[PDB]
């Protein structure tokens, strides 16, 4: 988070929080409730979220799921779905910490490698969680669905 | 290195868990103290070199430590102590802040209890010392903040206890 | 890093002794073994991302250790295992060319099973992994070559234990 | 050898070998009966070689087997004619492995220093290694003494 | 001292000293005697040296020993003159080993920061010395005086 | 590293006191023995490869250790243990001026035992052999000074036993 990054600077540089690395610090706080607002309503439709997501990425992309694509079966189309469910689940923890550190160190780093061979096309992931992203922020209000908007795309590019 | 939220974060991740209830409270209530901590985070960095100053004085003087054959002794080892005094105070403050330790388990303690000894500092005093830092910045803080900063300096010196 | 002619070759030196029938015996075979090896290194080199994955589904896949608390959980961790595994199998055929285990000592056991235990790594499952690789690179590979590659995943496995 | 040799490469590379290197090992391996050969006639008439090379050496070095000199007395031309059979020795661990890492390792690295302490002439071990050189290619036949001098000529080079 | 320098020297080039350098051990050696009287005269007036030197020091900068000063009240001069008296024991060190290495490691790494926490004048501190070396010099002549003043100096100049 | 001289102005320092009568001693018995110190490096330097030839010869060179397998065979091997006579021999040299041995703990002694044990380097026979380099260096300096480095040439050895 913006506190812990401070820290980092500060550290390398052997001194103290500068001004402006204070004043950050208090305006991020400040604002810590819109936040986890932000979150729980998220977390709090998770199922609706999800499986509109699937549904739309299932048209957009009838492969995945047609015999011979990584998602055809229903153990198989599942498990898909979980996975976009994790990704769901990451992108509240960046829109509550207003960090992009823990989306990355939990389902970004290795991600290609992972999936590649997995035999999963990796560019259909991206598309769920562009769905994803679309279910979620309907809503959402105007600055909420900004904010949460920027994390999905963040994943978004990562896997694309 | 981590701050709280990062801490709440990771421990419901090991679970598969979004934000908990409870990770929500936790997290609410380390946002709302955010401001006394930079109030804090601030007096106690306009007055460090003042705050050092004052603990060698009520604790690192006159003692038989300065003298010929201590460890204080020699403008090199002595300027070494009082080193030392600041990391203690800018860390503590670096853990206030963040409302974890680990940037002091990370940072500060790992194999420095081997080190001292090898050197033969002599941790007693070093804590004696710690102490009056606290009891320092207590006074200019508040035992309100001098409350959170005193559970992170005591938390240095046990690492050497 | 050493050859097998260079292991039988150092064997005679410490010995001060020119090559013996025996001795050349041994190079005889290690010679005639030669395209067979050359050859099982051929098919797996094309088949290694097959074989890691074949492993790893048969292996570890949909259990304690992908879900969230296990260490392969994150996309980090698995990465790092299949990472792993790839450079198992890898350092695995450079030894079956080599007739010599030299090198798994060398660039890969070193320090490995500590490297694990300070990171929570789990020793059975990975030697797991370990069981699974050999049994697909058999299947592609012959009977023969395949207890041929046995030898050197065994040796790796048996290494971390 | 060419296997090691071919291993090391592909390995700081962080690959498997590639088909050039492949193609070598069977190169190098369906030979290598004929260079066991090598090994075995040069070897089994190991006394004759070096004998007749160390006699030819003095004939043409009897500075060096004469009053003052460093291989004068039966004790020191016995040593000497030792030293010849060395790296005799090393000679056949080349042709085998088609690789002079052993001669290398064995009785190059360091071979100026410990010989100027002995007190010992190196030219004079390198025309000790011609007289080996002729006496052994000698005892083979056609292709089979071109292989086996080029690693003579590698220590004689090495030895001055 | 000009023996353990050269040495380094020498330990660097991983050779043998030059005959420059032994000679240059020779020189210093030789007159290792009349450091030894140097030290010792100084020594034996210590007491008479620091007492003198500190009066000087009052009279000069009167406001150190004033109401607010960093040496007010016989406490706290009383350790004013014992630092004088660590100064003037140090320069003994480097005029018997001709090396100002150890007037350094002693009491010259770090000192700002010392006296900066005491809240010391550094400039009060060095003046000290300067009125140490005219009561030292005092009772040496000639080249003996040189010799000792050029260390004074250099701490003069350390503290400055 | 440190002189002797250094080596007692820091054993007053840490007395917090003026050089005594019986540190002037120490310093007055190293000045006056400095021209025979330097005169027999002098003659140690012009010397060294002559006297690590003789030494070899006198002690190694009357066992086995160079018979194939030997820890002194192998042309790389005898060179390395040339090589590092060479080093006792010069740092000996270092320390015998120095009338100190804190260049020996710090340049040639630290994990020196350590290193030999884990590379099988037998520490009987170098020790045998800087003996033999303590005989064949007091005949080329005489008595006196050969007694001199005798001490250093000792510590080396007493140190990696
Ligand atoms: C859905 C949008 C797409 C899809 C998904 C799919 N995934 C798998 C299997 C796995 N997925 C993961 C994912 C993660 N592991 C992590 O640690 C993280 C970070 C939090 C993520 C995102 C893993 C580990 C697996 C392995 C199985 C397991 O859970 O242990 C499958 C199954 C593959 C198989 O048959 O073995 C599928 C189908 N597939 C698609 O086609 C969509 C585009
Ligand atoms: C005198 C010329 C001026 C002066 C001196 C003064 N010094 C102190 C306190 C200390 N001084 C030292 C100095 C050294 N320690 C060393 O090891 C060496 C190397 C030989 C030196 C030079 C130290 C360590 C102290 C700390 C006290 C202690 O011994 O523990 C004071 C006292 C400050 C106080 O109130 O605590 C004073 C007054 N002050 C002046 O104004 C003069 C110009
Ligand atoms: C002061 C209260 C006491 C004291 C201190 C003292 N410390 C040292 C030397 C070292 N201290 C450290 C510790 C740290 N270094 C760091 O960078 C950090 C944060 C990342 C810490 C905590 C280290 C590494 C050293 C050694 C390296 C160095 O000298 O800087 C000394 C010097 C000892 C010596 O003999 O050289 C001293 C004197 N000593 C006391 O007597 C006080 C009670
Ligand atoms: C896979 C079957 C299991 C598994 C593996 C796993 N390994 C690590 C981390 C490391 N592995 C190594 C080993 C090597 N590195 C090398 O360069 C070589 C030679 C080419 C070898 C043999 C090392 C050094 C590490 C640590 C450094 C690093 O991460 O790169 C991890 C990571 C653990 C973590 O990030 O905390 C994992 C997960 N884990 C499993 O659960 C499987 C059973
Ligand atoms: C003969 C052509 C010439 C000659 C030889 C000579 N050699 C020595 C003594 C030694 N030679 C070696 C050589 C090796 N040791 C090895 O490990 C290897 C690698 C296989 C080699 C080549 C060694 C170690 C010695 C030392 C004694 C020992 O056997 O360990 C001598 C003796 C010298 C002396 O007594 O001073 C001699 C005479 N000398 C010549 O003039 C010929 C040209
Ligand atoms: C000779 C009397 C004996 C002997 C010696 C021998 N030593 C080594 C290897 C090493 N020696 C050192 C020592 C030093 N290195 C230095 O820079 C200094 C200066 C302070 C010293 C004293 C080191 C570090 C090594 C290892 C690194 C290297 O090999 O260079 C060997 C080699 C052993 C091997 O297997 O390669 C040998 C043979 N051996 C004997 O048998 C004599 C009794």
């Amino acid at each position: 988070s913006i506190v812990s990054k401070s820290i980092v600077n500060a550290d390398a540089e052997a001194r103290y929080l500068s001004p402006g690395e204070l004043e950050r610090i208090k305006t991020f706080v400040v604002g810590g409730d819109r936040r986890l607002r932000i979150a729980q309503t998220i977390a709090e439709s998770r199922e609706r979220i999800v499986k509109q997501a699937g549904n739309q990425l299932f048209q957009k992309r009838p492969d995945v799921v047609s015999p011979g694509g990584n998602a055809y079966g229903e153990d198989m189309t599942a498990t898909c779905l979980r996975d976009l469910d994790y990704y769901l689940r990451l992108v509240t923890y960046g829109v509550v910490s207003g960090d992009i550190t823990p989306i990355e160190e939990i389902g970004i780093v290795g991600v290609r490698e992972m999936y590649k061979s997995l035999g999963t096309p990796i560019e259909a992931v991206a598309e769920g969680v562009r769905e994803l992203k679309s279910a979620a922020t309907a809503l959402l209000t105007g600055e909420d669905a900004d904010e949460a908007g920027a994390y999905f795309d963040y994943v978004i590019g990562a896997l694309s | 290195m981590q701050d709280a939220i990062t801490a709440v974060i990771n421990a419901s991740d090991v679970q598969g868990k979004y934000l908990d209830s409870s990770a929500l409270d936790r997290l609410k209530s380390y946002f709302q103290s955010g401001e006394l901590r930079v109030r804090a985070a601030a007096t106690i960095s306009a007055n460090s070199a003042l705050i050092v100053k004052e603990a060698v004085a009520k604790s690192l003087l006159y003692s038989d430590i300065t003298r010929p054959g201590g460890n204080m002794y020699t403008t090199r080892r002595y300027a070494a102590c009082i080193r030392d005094l600041e990391y203690y105070l800018r860390y503590a403050t670096y853990a206030m802040l963040a409302g974890d330790t680990s940037i002091l388990d990370e940072r500060v303690l790992n194999g420095l209890k081997e080190t001292y000894n090898s050197l033969g500092v002599p941790i007693g005093a070093t804590v004696q010392a710690i102490q009056a830092i606290k009891e320092v910045t207590a006074s200019l803080v508040g035992p309100d903040a001098g409350r959170e900063m005193g559970v992170y300096l005591d938390y240095i010196s046990s690492g050497l206890s």
